[PDB]
C-alpha cells in the first residue's frame, strides 16, 4: 500500500502506477513525484559492513539490489537501470535463497563504505552579543548544556560580535584572547587569511576536550555588548559582517569539511554588510507589503548578501544554523538561503528563555540507538533511473551538483533542477525531498529508480544509503493508474512546488490544475454539477486544497516576512504526515463522555462542554468551552472523586505530549478557553469548503478552451 | 561622639654694569670657571620695586635674557648685533616638591584691563593706593578690595601678598579660568613587541621597570589612568578589570576602530592588581615572535582615538624602524653634500600631521627609540617636538650588555615618575615697545604669542626672540610669562614670571650687560633650526658669523685705540667665554662637518635645542676632571664634593694621571697608560663622584661609562679624544687657531 512502501522505504510516490507516456503524465497534472527521507529510521534497518557491488555498465554507477536479474549459474546479475550483465563477484558466486547477499533481501539498505581520515565534526558558533542580560543569559546557559551533549573530539570555534567581531583563540593558555574585525567591513579571503596568519587558521578550532574548562569559563563570563545605544536606536549589530567573517575563516580551513555555523541573533542586523534595517528606531522592519511594493529598501542588497554567502557556505559544504532570540525580525527573510542551500535549521522565537528555543535546541543534538548524532553531515543524493524515466528536480534543503556524468536529466525543470545529483551539508532523519519525474516515452512494463545518498555518520564513518523502487507503466486509461493515486502524497509535493514557485496565481495555479485534475478523474455529466463524484482515493485532495491555499507559508497575509520564511524552511523539510497538518491543521474533540474525536475545522465544534486539540505542528493549542473551563477553573480535577474529570482535561495533554515527543521544532504550545484573549488563534482558523465545494464542482463539469 | 564644637572645646582647654676690556689672545687657557658665573646683574632700583627682596625680579633660574641692559631703540639693537631673546624655564625639577614657587590659594589674579598682564613687583600704586599703573602699558586700574581684605585695617596687607613679594610665583586660578574639569594624568604605553624587540630585551626591562616603578608614577589626585598597547605586525589592547584580564588583537590596520568601550583606559589605583597582572604575562605572550614589522603608524591612530578623549600622553617605546602601515619608513641613503635634505628632513608626513591633530585632542607623544638598527631619530622627532615630548635614542641597544639596560631603564624611570601639567598654554607679554616673535622649544605654535603644551614637562628649556619696536621711551622694560595649566591633582593654576631690564642707548652698557650663555643659547637654538629645515653648513655658517661680527662690532665701534699691548683680540669679561662655546658648537655631533649616523645627528640637533640652560653649556664643552691631582676634602659634603674641571684640552692629559670626561650624554675614564698600579685603587672616591654626575634632579639622563686607557681602544681613545673641543679635532681648527682666524678675518 501506500503505508507499506514507506514504511519500508520512506519513499511516497504522487501516482503509484506511472503513465506509459509523456502526454499522459501531463493530462495527469499532478506530476509523477516522490517524497522521500533517505535517513529514515527503521527499527530493523539492515547495514552491509562493506561495499556496495557497482554496475560495470559504462556511465552507469547503479547499485546491485533486490529488482536485479540474479543468474546463479552464470553467475551474473542484470542491471534493471542501465541494464547490462555484470560479472557476480567472487564472494557471491554462492547464491542460494538461503544465502543471499544483504542487499538482496531489502529494498532499501544501508552501506558502511570507506572512512573519513579527516578532522571531526565542527560547531562554530556566533553569538550575538547585543541582547539583554536575562535573554542572553538564559542563552549561554543552553551553550553550555548542549557542549556536554557533543562528541569528545569535537571542534569548537567561538565568535561573538555587536558592534564588531570577536573571534576567539583558545589556543591561548597565557591569557585569553581573541582577533578583532570591523563590523562595518565586508572582509575577503585573502585579507582575511592574511591578517590571522601558532600562525594557522587552524588554531580557532579545538577539540572540545583540550578547552572544556577554558570555553565553559568563557562562555559564562560572557556579557551584553557594552556600547552607547544613542536617542532613539536599535543597537549596532554587524551580524552581516559575522557571517561573512565565519564563512570565510571555515573556508581557509576546512573547505568541504563538515562544519556547522551556529548563528545566535538577538535583533536584525544594523550594520551594512547584510543590514535588514538602520538603527533609528523611527526606521520600521519592512513587511510583506513593503516588500511586495519595492518599498522595502533595504531587502534586496541584503538578500543579495546573504545569498553570496549561501552559495560559499554550500559550494565548500559547511552548515548555517539561525537561531532567533527576541519579538522583532531579524532578517531571517534575506538570511534563509544561508539555512535551506545547506541543510541548516531555522528556528523563530520570542526570547532565548523560551521553552520552544531550549528544547528546540537541544533537541538538535539528539542522539540514536548507539549513542551518536542524529545529525548527517556531507550528504550526496544521486537519482539513478531506468531509461523510460528522467528527472526533473528536487525540492529541499539542498543544492544542485553540476558537471555530473547523468544522462538521465529531463529538459523540464521543477525545483532545483537540471541535474539528478544534490547536496547536503547536513540532513537528518527529520529531512524529506521531493523529486520530481518526466515519463521519458514519447507486457508487463516497469521502471526503476534508485536513490543513493552517500553521506557521513557521526560516527565517524562514510556511509550509503541505497533504496531502489520498480513502478509499473500502463497505457492512458487503465483503471490502475487512477487507483494508484495517493492524494495525501500528491498534496505534499503540490505544496512543496507551490512554496518554491512563490519563493520564485500561485493559487491561480492550485486551482487550475485542481480543476483539471477532476475533469479528469471526477464522474459526472457535463453542465451537472450536483452529479459530481470522486472516488474515495481522490475525495480527499480537493480538501487539501481548499486548506493548502489559506495555509500559513502560501497566503502570508497576517504573517511577517520572517513568520514565511519560518514556516516555509520547516514545510520544505518535513515528511508527508507532517505536512498535511501543516496544510490540515487537526482538530480533536475530549468530553466526559466520548472518547477523542475528530472534528470539522469550523465553529461548529466550539462547544462548552468539551475540549479542543488544534496541532498546526507550529502551535499546539487547547480551548477548554465554559463550562469546562469553569469546572476546572476552581477545584474537581484535585477531587479525588471527580478522578474522571481529571482524566478529560489530561487527555489533551498527552495527546499533545505525544506530538511533541520526536518532532522538530517544538511547536508553540498554548493553553486557552473560550474568553481567553488567545482563543482568537482556535477561532482565527475556523470561503467555506462548503462553497468551495460547490464552485469547484461547477466549474469541473464545464468546459475550458 | 563629640561634635565640631567640643573639640574646638578640648583643645582650647644708577649703577649700571661696566665694561671690563679682555684679551682673549691672552685669556689662552680660558678660564672655564666663568661658565659657573652668574650672568651680569639686573641693575633695578629699590624704588621700582613695591617690596624690594631678592625675589622682587626674575631669577635666571626661570628666565634669562640674553640682554640684561636693554637697548633703548632697535637701532643700538641692531648695531650691537647682539641676540635678544628670553631663554624661559617654567618648572625647575622633575618632581613638584623640590623648589615649588610661592603659591597664592586665595583665588584672586589681578590683571590690567588693556594688556590683560598680571599684577607684579613693578606695578605702581597711584590714588592713595586706589589705583595701580600697569608697568606693562600704563594703564590705571582700579585695586580691588579683596587685596586689602587680608589684613582688614593694616593698609600695608597687599605688600604681604605673593604677586607683589615675588617675580615669580602662582596662583590657584578662578572658576573662569577652566572650560572642562581639570584632567586626569592618563598614561599610554605603546610598546613595540617585533622580533627585534625581543632580542635585544628592549621589552622584558619596559615592562620590568614599569612593573616596579607603578608606584613612582604620579597619582596626586589619585585620578590616574593607564592603557597598554602592544605592537607589531598587529595591534593589541587590554581589556583591564578593577580588582577578566583580555587581550584584543586587531590586525586591520586600515581604519583605527577600538575593540570595546572602555577598561582599556583604567584607574591606576582601582586596577593596580590586575595591571601589575597583566604586566607580568606580556613579555610571555610574547617570549618567541618571529614578526618583523611594527605598526607605528596605525597603533598611533589608535592610541589618539584611545585617549584622545580626555587627552594625555602617549609614550612609545620601540627597538624598530616603523615597518608595516601609515607612517612606514625605510633606511636611509648614508653623508656630506646635502645631508639636511635627505638625512635630517622628515620621510613620511604623517608625523607632521599626526602632530597637528594631537594638538585638537590634547595629546603629547615621547619616544624611546632603543636600538642597534636605524631607527629614524631624524623624523620621528617630529612627534615629540611638537607635541612637547621628547625623543630619547639609545644607540646599540642589547641586553648582551648589563649596562644598557641600567640607562635605559634608569631614564625611562625618571621619566614615567616625572610631574607635567596638561592643556597647558605658555604665553609671553612684553612692556612697550618688546614684542615677541619667535618661539623655540618642544611645543606646538603656529599663532605669535602662544605656545600649546599639550602636556607640560618638567626637563626642557624654551626660548622666545624678542624685538625691539622702534624705541623704549622708558628707563626700564619688561617681559611677563603666563602659563595658564592644569597640574596632574587636578588643579588649574596660572604661573606668572616677570622680569624687569633697564634700558640703555650706551652700546657700552649692552655689551656690558649681555648673558653669553643666554647668547650661546640663543644661537645654538637658531643653528638647530637652520641644520633641520636647512642646510648643515648654514648652520655652522652661522655660528662662525655670530662669532665674527660681535670681535668685528666690538673692535670697530668700542675699542678706543690700536695702541694696545700687542695686537690683541678684543672683547669684554662677561662674553670671554662667548667664541669659545661657538666654536666648540660647530666641533659638536649635531654640527660636526664629515661623517655621522642619520639618527646620532638627529638626536644630537633634538637634544641640544631642549636641554635646560644649565646642560646645554656642558654638552657644548665637557666639565673634564683629573682625578690623580683631585684635593682630599673631595669624596663627601648629604651631597658628594667635585673637583674644579680643567681645560678639555688633549694637552692637560698627563701621560700617567686618571681623568673623567662628562659631556652631558657619556661619562669618560681615562687612565694613562703608564700610571703607578695604584690603579688597583679612595676607590669610593672615584666610585662616589661618578655616582654625583649622573643623579640628578631636573633631568632623567643617565650617564653611561666609558673606560679608556689595538683596533677597540683606539676608538674608545679617538672617541674621548674628539670630546676635548679645545684642541685640533676632527680636522676642524683648534681654539687658538680659531681666534687667530677670526682676528684675521675682523681685521682689515
Ligand atoms: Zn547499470
Ligand atoms: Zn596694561
Amino acid at each position: 500500500d501506500f503505508e507499506t512502501n514507506e514504511d519500508i522505504n520512506g519513499v511516497r510516490f504522487t501516482w503509484n502506477v506511472f503513465p506509459s507516456t509523456r502526454s499522459d503524465a501531463n493530462s495527469n497534472v499532478v506530476p509523477v513525484g516522490c517524497l522521500y527521507t533517505p535517513l529514515k529510521e527503521y527499527d530493523e534497518l539492515n547495514v552491509a559492513p562493506y561495499n556496495p557491488v557497482v554496475c560495470s555498465g559504462p556511465h552507469c554507477k547503479s547499485i546491485l539490489n533486490p529488482y536485479c536479474v540474479i543468474d546463479p549459474r552464470n553467475s551474473s546479475w542484470s542491471c534493471p537501470i542501465c541494464n547490462s550483465r555484470n560479472h557476480l563477484p567472487p564472494q557471491y558466486t554462492n547464491l542460494s535463497q538461503e544465502n543471499m547477499p544483504l542487499e538482496l533481501q531489502s529494498t532499501t539498505i544501508e552501506y558502511i563504505t570507506n572512512k573519513p581520515v579527516t578532522v571531526p565534526p565542527i560547531f562554530f558558533f556566533v553569538v550575538d552579543l547585543t541582547s539583554e542580560t536575562e535573554n542572553l543569559d538564559s542563552l549561554k546557559e543552553s551553550i553550555i548544556t548542549s557542549l556536554s551533549l557533543l562528541p569528545p573530539n569535537a571542534l569548537i570555534g567561538l565568535i561573538t560580535y555587536g558592534n564588531v567581531v570577536q573571534l576567539h583563540d583558545l589556543s591561548s593558555e597565557t591569557i585569553d584572547r581573541c582577533n578583532v574585525f570591523r563590523g562595518d567591513r565586508e572582509y575577503q579571503l585573502e585579507a582575511l587569511t592574511e591578517m590571522l596568519t601558532p600562525f594557522s587558521l587552524n588554531r580557532f578550532f579545538l577539540p572540545l576536550e583540550q578547552v572544556e574548562f577554558k570555553l565553559n569559563q568563557l562562555l559564562e563570563n560572557l556579557s551584553p555588548d557594552q556600547w552607547s545605544v544613542p536617542a532613539g536606536h536599535r543597537p549596532l549589530r554587524a551580524t552581516g559582517s559575522a557571517l561573512n567573517i565565519a564563512s570565510l575563516l571555515l573556508q581557509g580551513c576546512y573547505k568541504n569539511i563538515p562544519a556547522r555555523i551556529i548563528l545566535f541573533a538577538s535583533g536584525p542586523g544594523t550594520v551594512a554588510p547584510g543590514l535588514i534595517v538602520n538603527s533609528e528606531l523611527k526606521d520600521p522592519l519592512r513587511s510583506h507589503h513593503d516588500i511586495d511594493s519595492d518599498h522595502a529598501q533595504h531587502y534586496k542588497k541584503a538578500c543579495k548578501f546573504y545569498n553570496q554567502i549561501a552559495q560559499r557556505v554550500a559550494a565548500n559544504g559547511h552548515t548555517v544554523d539561525i537561531f532567533a532570540g527576541c519579538y522583532d525580525q531579524i532578517g531571517m527573510s534575506e538570511m534563509k538561503q544561508l539555512t535551506d542551500s545547506t541543510g541548516g535549521v531555522l528556528l523563530l522565537t520570542d526570547a532565548f528563555s523560551t521553552a520552544i528555543f531550549k528544547q528546540s535546541y537541544l533537541r538538535l543534538f539528539a542522539k540514536d540507538e548507539e549513542g551518536y548524532l542524529k545529525m548527517a553531515f556531507n550528504g550526496n543524493m544521486a537519482v539513478k533511473t531506468s531509461k523510460d524515466l528522467k528527472v526533473q528536480g528536487l525540492i529541499g534543503h539542498a543544492s544542485a551538483v553540476k558537471k555530473t556524468d547523468a544522462n538521465n536529466i529531463s529538459e523540464s525543470e521543477i525545483g532545483i533542477g537540471a541535474t539528478s545529483t544534490w547536496k547536503m551539508a547536513s540532513l537528518s532523519p527529520y529531512h524529506s525531498y521531493a523529486i520530481f519525474f518526466e515519463i521519458a516515452n514519447t507486457r508487463p512494463h516497469l521502471a526503476y529508480t534508485q536513490f543513493i545518498t552517500t553521506y557521513q555518520h557521526s560516527s565517524g564513518t562514510n556511509r550509503i544509503r541505497v533504496t531502489t523502487v520498480a513502478n509499473q507503466l500502463l497505457p492512458f486509461g487503465t483503471p490502475a493508474i487512477a487507483a494508484s493515486f495517493d492524494q495525501e502524497a500528491a498534496a505534499v509535493l503540490m505544496a512543496r512546488i507551490a512554496v518554491h514557485k512563490a519563493e520564485t496565481d500561485v493559487i491561480r495555479w492550485l486551482d487550475r490544475t485542481l480543476i483539471k485534475l477532476c475533469q479528469k478523474y471526477a464522474d459526472y455529466n457535463k453542465d451537472d454539477p450536483q452529479s459530481f463524484r470522486l472516488a474515495p482515493n481522490f475525495s480527499l485532495y480537493p480538501q487539501f486544497t481548499y486548506y493548502l491555499r489559506r495555509s500559513q507559508f502560501l497566503s502570508v497575509f497576517n504573517n511577517s516576512p520572517d513568520e514565511t520564511a519560518f514556516y516555509r524552511h520547516i514545510f520544505t523539510r518535513e515528511d508527508t504526515t507532517n505536512s498535511l497538518i501543516m496544510i490540515q491543521p487537526t482538530l480533536t474533540s475530549f468530553s466526559m463522555e466520548d472518547d477523542p474525536q475528530p472534528v470539522l475545522l469550523d465553529s461548529i465544534s466550539v462547544k462548552p462542554n468539551t475540549i479542543l486539540l488544534l496541532d498546526t505542528f507550529f502551535f499546539i493549542l487547547i480551548y477548554h468551552g465554559e463550562q469546562i473551563a469553569q469546572w476546572r477553573k476552581a477545584g474537581y480535577q484535585d477531587d479525588p472523586q471527580y478522578a474522571d474529570f481529571k482524566a478529560l482535561l489530561e487527555e489533551p495533554k498527552l495527546e499533545a505530549a505525544e506530538l511533541l515527543v520526536d518532532r522538530f521544532p517544538l511547536p508553540r504550545f498554548i493553553d486557552t478557553e473560550a474568553g481567553g484573549s488567545q482563543a482568537r488563534f482556535l477561532l482565527s482558523k475556523l470561503v467555506s469548503l462548503q462553497n468551495f465545494m460547490t464552485h469547484l464542482q461547477q466549474v469541473a463539469v464545464s468546459g475550458q478552451a | 561622639f563629640l561634635t565640631p564644637a567640643q573639640e574646638q572645646l578640648h583643645q582650647q582647654i644708577r649703577p649700571m654694569n661696566q665694561l671690563y676690556p679682555i684679551d682673549l689672545l691672552t685669556e689662552l687657557p680660558p678660564p672655564i670657571t666663568d661658565l659657573t658665573l652668574p650672568p651680569p646683574p639686573l641693575v633695578i632700583p629699590p624704588e621700582r620695586m613695591l617690596v624690594p627682596s631678592e625675589l622682587s625680579n626674575a631669577s635666571p633660574d626661570y628666565i634669562r635674557s640674553t640682554l640684561n641692559a636693554v637697548p633703548k631703540n632697535s637701532s643700538l639693537l641692531k648695531k650691537s648685533k647682539l641676540p635678544f631673546g628670553l631663554v624661559i624655564r617654567p618648572y625647575q625639577h622633575l618632581y613638584d616638591d623640590i623648589d615649588p614657587p610661592p603659591l597664592n590659594e586665595d583665588g584672586l589674579i589681578v590683571r590690567c584691563r588693556r594688556c590683560r598682564s598680571y599684577m607684579n613687583p613693578f606695578v605702581t600704586f597711584i590714588e592713595q593706593g586706589r589705583r595701580w599703573r600697569c608697568n606693562f602699558c600704563r594703564l590705571a586700574n582700579d585695586v580691588p578690595m579683596q587685596m586689602d581684605q587680608s589684613d582688614p585695617n593694616d593698609p600695608k596687607s597687599r605688600y604681604d601678598r605673593n604677586e607683589i613679594k615675588c617675580a615669580v610665583m602662582e596662583y590657584m586660578a578662578p572658576k573662569e579660568y577652566t572650560l572642562r574639569q581639570p584632567p586626569p594624568a592618563t598614561y599610554c604605553f605603546l610598546i613595540d613587541v617585533s622580533q627585534s624587540s625581543i632580542k635585544s630585551g628592549l621589552l622584558a626591562t619596559t615592562i620590568n621597570t614599569l612593573l616596579q616603578n607603578l608606584d613612582s608614577i604620579p597619582n596626586h589626585d589619585e585620578r590616574t589612568r593607564i592603557s597598554i598597547l602592544c605592537v607589531d605586525n598587529a595591534i593589541h589592547y587590554f581589556k583591564i578589570p578593577l580588582d577578566q584580564i583580555n587581550m584584543m588583537d586587531i590586525a586591520d590596520l586600515e581604519e583605527p576602530f577600538l575593540p570595546r568601550p572602555n577598561s582599556m583606559v583604567v584607574s591606576l589605583k582601582a586596577c593596580r592588581q590586575n595591571i601589575e597582572t597583566l604586566l607580568t604575562k606580556i613579555p610571555q605572550i610574547f617570549q618567541s615572535n618571529l614578526i618583523t614589522n611594527f605598526a607605528l603608524g596605525p597603533a598611533l591612530k589608535s592610541a589618539y582615538h584611545l585617549i584622545g578623549g580626555v587627552g594625555g600622553k602617549i609614550i612609545v617605546v620601540s627597538g624598530t624602524l616603523p615597518n608595516l602601515g601609515i607612517g612606514k619608513l625605510q633606511r636611509r641613503n648614508e653623508n656630506t653634500s646635502k645631508e639636511t635634505a635627505q638625512l635630517l628632513s622628515c620621510q613620511d608626513s604623517f608625523y607632521k600631521n599626526f602632530t597637528i591633530d594631537c594638538s585638537k585632542v590634547q595629546i603629547t607623544v615621547d619616544l624611546f627609540l632603543a636600538s642597534e638598527d636605524y631607527m629614524d631619530v631624524a623624523s620621528l622627532s617630529n612627534l615629540s617636538r611638537f607635541t612637547a615630548g621628547q625623543t630619547h635614542f639609545y644607540p646599540g641597544f642589547s641586553g648582551k650588555n648589563p649596562n644598557d639596560i641600567v640607562k635605559f631603564s634608569t631614564e625611562f624611570a625618571k621619566h614615567i615618575s616625572m610631574d607635567f601639567c596638561m592643556e597647558t598654554v605658555m604665553r609671553a607679554r612684553g612692556s612697550t615697545g618688546l614684542r615677541m616673535s619667535r618661539f623655540y622649544g618642544h611645543f606646538f605654535n603656529r599663532s605669535s604669542d602662544l605656545c600649546a603644551f599639550s602636556t607640560m614637562p618638567r626637563d626642557q628649556s624654551y626660548l622666545f626672540e624678542v624685538n625691539v619696536d622702534e624705541s623704549i621711551m622708558a628707563d626700564y622694560c619688561y617681559v611677563q610669562v603666563a602659563v595658564l595649566l592644569s597640574l596632574n591633582n587636578s588643579q588649574r593654576r596660572i604661573r606668572i614670571i616677570t622680569l624687569a631690564m633697564p634700558t640703555t642707548e650706551s652700546l657700552a652698557e649692552v655689551y656690558a650687560s649681555a648673558d653669553q650663555l643666554a647668547i650661546a643659547s640663543f644661537y645654538n637654538s637658531k643653528a638647530v633650526e637652520k641644520a633641520l629645515n636647512s642646510s648643515l653648513d648654514d648652520a655652522r655658517v652661522l655660528i662662525n658669523k655670530s662669532v665674527q661680527d660681535i670681535l668685528a662690532t666690538y673692535k670697530k665701534e668700542i675699542v678706543v685705540s690700536n695702541t694696545a699691548g700687542g695686537a690683541p683680540l678684543r672683547l669684554c669679561a662677561n662674553l670671554r667665554m662667548f667664541p669659545l662655546l661657538m666654536h666648540s658648537l660647530t666641533k659638536h655631533m649635531a654640527f660636526r662637518s664629515g661623517i655621522v649616523p642619520s639618527d646620532h645627528r638627529a638626536s644630537a640637533l633634538n637634544n641640544l635645542e631642549s636641554l635646560p640652560l644649565k646642560y646645554l653649556i656642558k654638552n657644548i664643552y665637557p666639565d673634564v676632571y683629573s682625578l690623580h691631582d683631585m684635593a682630599d676634602e673631595a669624596g663627601l659634603p648629604g651631597t658628594i664634593v667635585l673637583p674644579q674641571p680643567i681645560n678639555a684640552t688633549s694637552s692637560l692629559f698627563e701621560r700617567y694621571g686618571l681623568y673623567l670626561i662628562d659631556n652631558g650624554n657619556e661619562l669618560f675614564l681615562w687612565m694613562g697608560g703608564d700610571a703607578v698600579p695604584a690603579l688597583v685603587f679612595f676607590n669610593q672616591r672615584v666610585r662616589n663622584i661618578i655616582n654625583q654626575l649622573r643623579n640628578h634632579d631636573d633631568v632623567i639622563t643617565y650617564q653611561s661609562l666609558y673606560i679608556v686607557r689595538a683596533r677597540e681602544v683606539a676608538t674608545l681613545r679617538l672617541w674621548a679624544s674628539s670630546t676635548l673641543v679645545e684642541d685640533k679635532i676632527l680636522n676642524n681648527e683648534s681654539y687658538r687657531e680659531f681666534l687667530q682666524i677670526m682676528k684675521a678675518r675682523i681685521s682689515k
